[PDB]
DNA sequence: GCCTATCGATGTATATATCTGACACGTGCCTGGAGACTAGGGAGTAATCCCCTTGGCGGTTAAAACGCGGGGGACAGCGCGTACGTGCGTTTAAGCGGTGCTAGAGCTGTCTACGACCAATTGAGCGGCCTCGGCACCGGGATTCTGAT
DNA sequence: ATCAGAATCCCGGTGCCGAGGCCGCTCAATTGGTCGTAGACAGCTCTAGCACCGCTTAAACGCACGTACGCGCTGTCCCCCGCGTTTTAACCGCCAAGGGGATTACTCCCTAGTCTCCAGGCACGTGTCAGATATATACATCGATAGGC
């Protein structure tokens, strides 16, 4: 019964319409907008979700840890455009020396 | 008698610091610095735990991306040391150094 | 005792269909919740801007459509609008 | 119950750590006292919106969301904190 | 004294003379050619020698017809001096201190574009009258030249055109008014609109038009002045398209293929469609890219425009038959083509275009009087005026027209002053094609135009 | 001999003098011969970042005239605010 | 005969053109390139002439700006001479991609 | 007096301020006193730049203001070149300035 | 004939205050009134914001102040908040 | 080898004069701001709870501070030859004044499908509680890099 | 040079406490219904955007020549690095006050809403003088000559 369910999506169609009504948006919202909000919503979570568990599974740890959030986004051209000035705690940097500076 | 020849330990502790995650200054320094400036702005503040280390992240995460834009700006002069020329060019055509 | 609602239960969902073994770290959750936040207002935010400068009272699909468009790179932009009418249409089909 | 001069406790092996997780090989003795300014003009900037928002709301506490929003309206942002 | 040709100049003359006695300018409308220019240089030395009155005068006409006036002048009024404002900015330069600070002159022989550019120093002279050549370039209120030279200080003002009025009431109201704007200026307000209640007069008092007019215009009418009567005979020649074509004008109305890429028939631009539609039936090789080789030469030529196999055909009978022909083009490429299909051919033609140089043009006027050059190629604007070309013996509209006056005033270069022989007019028409109805279009035009213009003096 | 003609590629007509009335302005004294080449790719991978967007306002607006509030819209959401032509 | 020396020139010129407020490019070359590049977008596109003169405003301010940074990496490794490099590590220091 | 402005003793419109906050949707209700407030401080930083460009006009011996007027006006300020360190000014021009290695020995 | 409406007067009536006797070009006139649109932006949508956070309905003069002495440079603020006040306190006691 | 003139060639700033279009200004109109009068719920307020920040103490270690030797890099000086600035004669196409067409932006009028609002009902997801294994950390092995010969 | 010796991985073992599941329940999402307005469509007007010719004239182009700048090489020397020793104070685990933030119940003033009214701001039409354009000055810089000193 869930309009959630009646999409098929995982997240929350009706938590995201009532956000849409109370932040001032707009004067009025459409049936439509929640639903297609929604479904972006989950699919970058999943685009994310993947990279990272690839990356701790390269590390060989079975939980995620925002280390491998880090190596997830900035290894990614496209996230790391989207993210080019977000900072993430505890996220370290990309191993990366000047290839002048290598001894001879 | 026996030591290693100089940038060598250098380049070690490049590839160390670039693998760990931890903090880097000592935590309770910067939390008096912290008090510090705020003492300017009101009197007799208190401080949340976490806000000060919502500030000691932030600063610290600015400074490790400023070395890097000054150890370009080194090696463009075709040196391998940094000077505070090196700053000074850096943060002004970032636009930072209004 | 006071109540604090956020996303976390689904971002969860959504990881054990990509990794049914792994699992995630409280901080790290703690991540996952504000990068949902911050794409809802950037999202939410031109949708707003769209409509108020076509003179329309309505936020529709087609905002929430080119707002996408405008904000997400590259090919990341194409599967995300590919989702979300396939989404719409689904819905729309059942009732 | 005042507090001064604790600037210089931002020591000299500090900085150096610092940066060598940004790749520099060589420092010249003159970076540290440049460093020092550079780290306090950013603090300042930063602390005086987050007492502004905390004055706003009549606490007296400042909280990990007064520095958030402070750091975001400066064009940074800080996940993992707050949000 | 000076030069006779025709009886009815004289009357000319005195008419002109009696609306400068009535002080006042006015226009002179007789039919293309008939000799204006003769009438010109009779009413000059009129003022100059009987009335003797020798104050400054200056003439404008368009840059293909200055060597003629300088020729007509220097041959029948050799006792004024006449002298010849042209040249680069250096030498104009000159030309002050050597004419303008130095007063020697009569006349001052000039082109638009000249005045516009050096007007401050025209202004400065009070001149006697001003006469305006071809002076459909006044016809709209726009105009920079018509607000200059309204401002210059000209006891009277003389403006000569072959057929007044290409459209509307607008045009006649502006170059009625651009004469003597104290009486008309509220015509020009937009008054006269209303006074002949938009042109639903025409036949409920066509009287009141012809009063208004023919105290202050004169025209006279070939067909009135009759005398050795040439025919002018036009034929239209429908044609349809070759395949080549016949595929492009329907992806004109459509979309064009990646093949057509490959020929660039398409990287080429689309938001305009008459245009390519009218290239397309005049010849595919108009567009960029599409004749397969950039090397190739051959009849293949004459086969991609169905208007180009006729016409080869056409000018081979011509050339059998002997006879000179004129051939007008709306599009510079279109001569270009053509004097490609010239050289495969070896036919012997000459070149007027709006590239050409003021020297060239003279040159290649007397190089196609004194031998036989079969054809001419001329552009419709800067061909279609003042000079005589009585040697040909046929004219081609290659291309329709969006106006018919600029086809008439085309095929006049024959006749002006006489013509020997009988001369054939063709217009060749893309059959079942937009070219029909701009063909359409443009004579419902001259339908409405007929029953003002036939008016004034002519009734 | 006359059939056809060449022409040159668009973005060669930003002139070599054009560029260097430019430089003149930002104060260059003295000026490397490889820079006119570098510069064309940098301004055509300017124009192509705000084209993009100005096209997708026009078209979200169904348009089919871009229209001068477009370009100032993509400019002042890439960050760029242009005083002058709207508001 | 007379020649200025190298350089005596190009500083007339600096105080000119930071002297004039003209627009530097020409206007009809300019404009075939912005119609051009909208092909790639949309397949059929009318402009607004002050759409086109905005985007040439933008453009030549944008430029302007940039050599000003570059000018400065040239002086900072000792030459005079600005060169490729110079723009790329401009460019690289603002954050550009 | 009628208009609030006029109670006010402000130049700029009380009224239109306040109408274009209800509509911007910035909130769901808006007190009496905040379109007063703001009106007061648009109206500050007009005469702020007014005044700058015009000794700039009057220093170049021209009567009217013109654009270029405004774009020396602003850079010459630390503080509004600072309010507007993003904004371009159309037919504004630049500063002279030459580095001082450049110029002749 | 279709209606719009913009600061011009506005601009035009503060001019005559600080410098009679001169005047200002239609150019220079579009550039004023595109910058006085933007700080209303600028202090309207901050002032939206700190209702927010603070789970506030109505937008104040309060937010008003904070709004600005965010945005604006460190002394121009003090100006502003100045004439700000001033305006209020007068208007009141109306 | 400066350094002081010298002429003189050139480019820029200045002054006086004439002419023009953009700017201030006045007008008639209308639509949107001011002046009442009303309802009800957002906000201010007093009272209470108890979480969290501040402050202090003792013990142990990791880290910072200090001195030293010496080798590698920053720096200045020099000689070379290339490439880029200045000036000329020739060629091109940018700019402007026309001509003509009609696509498409902008507005009005109608009307019906949509979203806001309401009351009654129900289970999704929240806070509190409990347990087990993924990870940290430790001692001690094997492996692999430096740099002196 | 092949070798010694530091310092990095790799491994098996111990154990702790955070991640993952579960339970009870309450408050916010769902269902079913009415109302009236936003905006979807049809029709119309006429602005202004696209295309071409004709023509002038300043800008761009191609070339020759010479200079001064970019560059590679060298020698000096001083200032940073790598290391051993001594000193400092950061950290951690524990205790304990009480300031302040967070929740509640209550009452009131302020704001949104409605109708009526009329004058402030707009679109328009007009006259004239601030600035643009000419040109005939005056006058500072840049060089070559080449003084001398």
């Amino acid at each position: 019964k869930t309009r959630s369910s009646r999409a098929g999506l995982q997240f929350p169609v009706g938590r995201v319409h009532r956000l849409l009504r109370k932040g001032n948006y707009a004067e009025r919202v459409g049936a439509g907008a929640p639903v297609y909000l929604a479904a972006v919503l989950e699919y970058l979570t999943a685009e994310i979700l993947e990279l990272a568990g690839n990356a701790a599974r390269d590390n060989k740890k079975t939980r995620i840890i925002p280390r491998h959030l880090q190596l997830a986004v900035r290894n990614d051209e496209e996230l790391n455009k989207l993210l080019g000035r977000v900072t993430i705690a505890q996220g370290g940097v990309l191993p990366n020396i000047q290839s002048v500076l290598l001894p001879k | 008698p026996h030591r290693y020849r100089p940038g060598t330990v250098a380049l070690r502790e490049i590839r160390r610091y670039q693998k760990s995650t931890e903090l880097l200054i000592r935590k309770l320094p910067f939390q008096r610095l912290v008090r510090e400036i705020a003492q300017d702005f009101k009197t007799d503040l208190r401080f949340q735990s976490s806000a000060v280390m919502a500030l000691q992240e932030a600063s610290e995460a600015y400074l490790v991306a400023l070395f890097e834009d000054t150890n370009l700006a080194a090696i463009h002069a075709k040196r391998v040391t940094i000077m505070p020329k090196d700053i000074q060019l850096a943060r002004r055509i970032r636009g930072e150094r209004a | 005792k006071t109540r604090k609602e956020s996303y976390a239960i689904y971002v969860y969902k959504v990881l054990k269909q990509v990794h049914p073994d792994t699992g995630i770290s409280s901080k790290a959750m703690s991540i996952m919740n504000s990068f949902v936040n911050d794409v809802f207002e950037r999202i939410a935010g031109e949708a707003s801007r769209l409509a108020h400068y076509n003179k329309r009272s309505t936020i529709t699909s087609r905002e929430i459509q080119t707002a996408v468009r405008l904000l997400l790179p590259g090919e990341l932009a194409k599967h995300a609008v590919s989702e979300g009418t396939k989404a719409v249409t689904k819905y729309t089909s059942a009732k | 119950k005042v507090l001064r001069d604790n600037i210089q406790g931002i020591t000299k092996p500090a900085i150096r750590r610092l940066a060598r997780r940004g790749g520099v090989k060589r420092i010249s003795g003159l970076i540290y006292e440049e460093t020092r300014g550079v780290l306090k003009v950013f603090l300042e900037n930063v602390i005086r919106d987050a007492v502004t928002y905390t004055e706003h709301a009549k606490r007296k506490t400042v909280t990990a969301m007064d520095v958030v929003y402070a750091l975001k309206r400066q064009g940074r942002t800080l996940y993992g904190f707050g949000g | 004294t000076g030069i006779h040709l025709r009886s009815y100049q004289l009357e000319g003359v005195n008419w002109l003379a009696q609306r400068f006695h009535c002080q006042n300018g006015c226009i002179l409308g007789d039919e293309m050619g008939l000799g204006k220019t003769c009438q010109t240089i009779a009413l000059f030395i009129y003022l100059a020698g009987r009335l003797n009155d020798e104050g400054p005068f200056l003439i404008l006409c368009p840059l293909s017809v200055l060597s003629n006036w300088k020729e007509e002048m220097q041959r029948f009024a050799p006792g004024l001096s006449c002298v010849t404002y042209a040249g680069d900015k250096e030498e104009r330069a000159c030309l002050q201190q050597d004419l303008k600070q130095e007063s020697r002159f009569h006349v001052l022989l000039t082109t638009y574009e000249i005045c516009l550019k050096d007007a401050s120093f025209l202004k400065s002279f009070p001149w006697s009258v001003l006469v305006v050549d071809e002076a459909h370039r006044l016809k709209n209120q726009s105009s920079l030249l018509h607000k200059t030279l309204s401002e210059f200080s000209v006891v009277f003002s003389l403006l000569l055109t072959g057929t007044p009025i290409q459209n509307s009431l607008q045009e006649l109201y502006s170059l009625l008014s651009f004469v003597e704007p104290d009486l008309f200026s509220k015509e020009e307000v937009g008054d006269f609109i209303q006074r002949y209640q938009d042109i639903e007069k025409e036949s409920e008092s066509a009287s009141e038009l012809h009063k208004l007019l023919q105290p202050f215009l004169l025209r006279r009418v070939k067909a009135e002045v009759a005398t050795e009567l040439p025919k002018k005979t036009e034929v239209v020649i429908y044609h349809g398209m070759s395949a080549l074509q016949k595929k492009y004008y329907k992806a004109i109305l459509m979309k064009d293929l990646d093949a057509f890429e490959n020929e660039t028939a398409k990287k080429v631009k689309l938001q305009n469609i008459l245009s390519q539609l009218r290239k397309c039936v005049d010849h595919p090789y108009l567009f960029d890219g599409v004749e397969p080789e950039p090397f190739e030469v051959g009849d293949h030529l004459t086969e991609a425009s169905g208007k180009l196999h006729l016409l080869d055909k056409l000018l081979a009978f011509l050339y059998s038959g002997g006879h000179r022909v004129l051939l007008f083009s709306q599009m510079t490429q279109m001569l270009d083509i053509l004097q490609d299909y010239m050289d495969y051919r070896g036919y012997s033609y000459e070149r007027v275009d709006g590239s050409v140089r003021g020297e060239e043009r003279h040159l290649a006027i007397k190089n196609f009087g004194q031998q036989p050059i079969f054809v001419f190629l001329l552009s419709t604007r800067a061909g279609g005026v003042g000079m005589n070309l009585t040697a040909a013996d046929t004219v081609i509209f290659v291309d329709s027209d969006f106006n018919p006056q600029n086809d008439l005033q085309a095929a006049a270069r024959a006749h002006r002053i006489g013509q020997n022989k009988s001369v054939k007019v063709i217009r060749l028409i893309g059959r079942d094609t937009v070219e029909e109805i701009v063909y359409r279009k443009a004579a419902s035009k001259l339908q409405l135009t007929n029953m003002i213009i036939e008016g004034g003096h002519f009734t």
